[PDB]
């Protein structure tokens, strides 16, 4: 509790960054103490407070090696720090697009294993995901996947802000769910069915279809399955059809989707070191080949910036300027070359 | 849009309001390119 009372600066030395979402940026970060690496988010305060904590006190209060640990926070400069688990494969979503590849049975057997683990966890303590997706599914450097990125009670009838970016995607939204508006324990199972055909395709079904008619699609067809289910083996093609019961007393529960071949007879962590350090190599490959970019067509860096790299930078300035407005100029020639057509026209009639 | 439902007058309502717009840009960048230029050199002053 000590550590919490110091400022963030000193506690963690934060390294590169990651990425971002919606709702600030993420960074690697390191425990300057234990050497223990963590994550550090940075949300803007001014911009919903009250959204922010209620997702912190609902990891928080979550303690499992499948649910991504929450360590604590801190504030500095409108920006509140908070300390997460470092999963650095990043995300099932993040490594399918990483690789630009789909993944094999083998890797999503482990991955789904791990990720059913979590569910049963949750839902023994009478919890709800409402919102699992591959997106939401971490992978850390040694290949075990964490549950994050919760969605909250309640999300659906809450006004029109959260009452309307859940409607925008429902691809992975269970039957009842839209026809109840609400959630049950089951409905992660669906989203999770729906899950597996995302990390064997690359997207899950009706994806690129408008959203509206999905709404209406998922209550009213029948399960979808693969586009090429001949790719598949049963256990697999079984486990799937399993999960996506539209019928939520019917479907299969965390628990018993454990005891299901696909999963039961699940390769070793160790099959997801392959795919994990391709994903990770690639993603330092183009952190370098990208580093090296903006550094030659040119309140931190300019601390960690050389006397000569920032004397020529100052110098390099206005040319940058000339570049940078001449192509508002052009933009807005564009934006008007319309207008000026049109009263072309109405000086030629009268 | 059919700009050619619009008149003259209407019309140069929007040349101007385009305008009004880019000037607003235009002057957006250059202060920030002057709040660049007073940070790189109050960091020269630290070296
Ligand atoms: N602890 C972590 N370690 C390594 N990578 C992470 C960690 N946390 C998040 N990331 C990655 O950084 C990305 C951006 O994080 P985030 O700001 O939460 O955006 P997002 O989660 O994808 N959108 P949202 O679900 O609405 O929050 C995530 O998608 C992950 O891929
Ligand atoms: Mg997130």
């Amino acid at each position: 509790e000590d550590s919490l009372t110091k400022q963030p600066e000193e506690v963690f030395d934060v390294l590169e960054k990651l990425g971002e979402g919606s709702y600030g940026s993420v960074f690697k970060a390191i425990h300057k103490e234990s050497g223990q690496v963590v994550a550090i988010k940075q949300v803007p305060v001014e911009s919903d407070l009250q959204e922010i904590i209620k997702e912190i006190s609902i990891m928080q209060q979550c303690d499992s090696p499948y649910v991504v640990k929450y360590y604590g926070s801190y504030f500095k400069n409108t920006d509140l720090w908070i300390v997460m688990e470092y999963c650095g494969a990043g995300s099932v979503s993040d490594i399918i697009r990483l690789r630009n590849k789909t993944l094999i049975e083998d890797e999503i057997a482990t991955i789904l294993k791990s990720t059913l683990k979590g569910l049963e966890y949750l839902h023994f303590m009478r919890k709800i995901h409402r919102n699992i997706k591959a997106g939401n599914i971490l992978l850390n450097t040694e290949g075990h996947a964490k549950l994050a990125d919760f969605g909250v009670a309640g999300q659906l009838t809450d006004t029109m802000a959260k009452r309307n970016t859940v409607i925008g995607t429902p691809f992975w939204m269970a039957p009842e769910v839209i026809q109840e508006i609400g959630y049950n324990c089951v409905a992660d199972i669906w989203s999770l069915g729906i899950t597996s055909i995302e990390m064997a395709e690359g997207k899950p079904p009706y994806a690129d279809i408008h959203p509206m008619r999905a709404i209406f699609m998922i209550p009213t067809n029948p399960p979808p399955t693969f586009r090429k289910p001949e790719l598949w083996s049963d256990d697999f093609t079984d486990f799937v059809k399993k999960c996506l019961v539209k019928n939520p007393e019917q479907r299969a529960t965390a628990t018993q989707l454990l005891q299901h071949p696909f999963i039961k007879n699940a390769k070793p962590v160790s099959i997801l070191r392959d795919l994990i350090t391709e994903a990770m190599e690639i993603k330092a490959k183009r952190h370098e080949e990208q580093q090296r970019e903006l550094e030659e067509e040119e309140f931190d860096f300019l601390k960690n910036l050389s006397l000569e790299e920032l004397q020529m930078r100052l110098k390099a300035l206005d040319p940058m300027m000339e570049r940078e407005i001449e192509e508002l100029r052009q933009r807005y020639t564009a934006k008007r070359q319309p207008i000026l057509d049109a009263m072309d026209a109405k000086k030629r009639r009268q | 849009v059919e700009w050619d439902a619009f008149s003259i007058p209407e019309l140069q309502n929007f040349l101007t309001i385009l305008e009004k717009e880019e000037q607003d840009k235009i002057q957006q960048v250059q202060k920030k390119y002057d709040k660049f230029r007073q940070k790189l050199e109050e960091a020269l002053r630290e070296s």
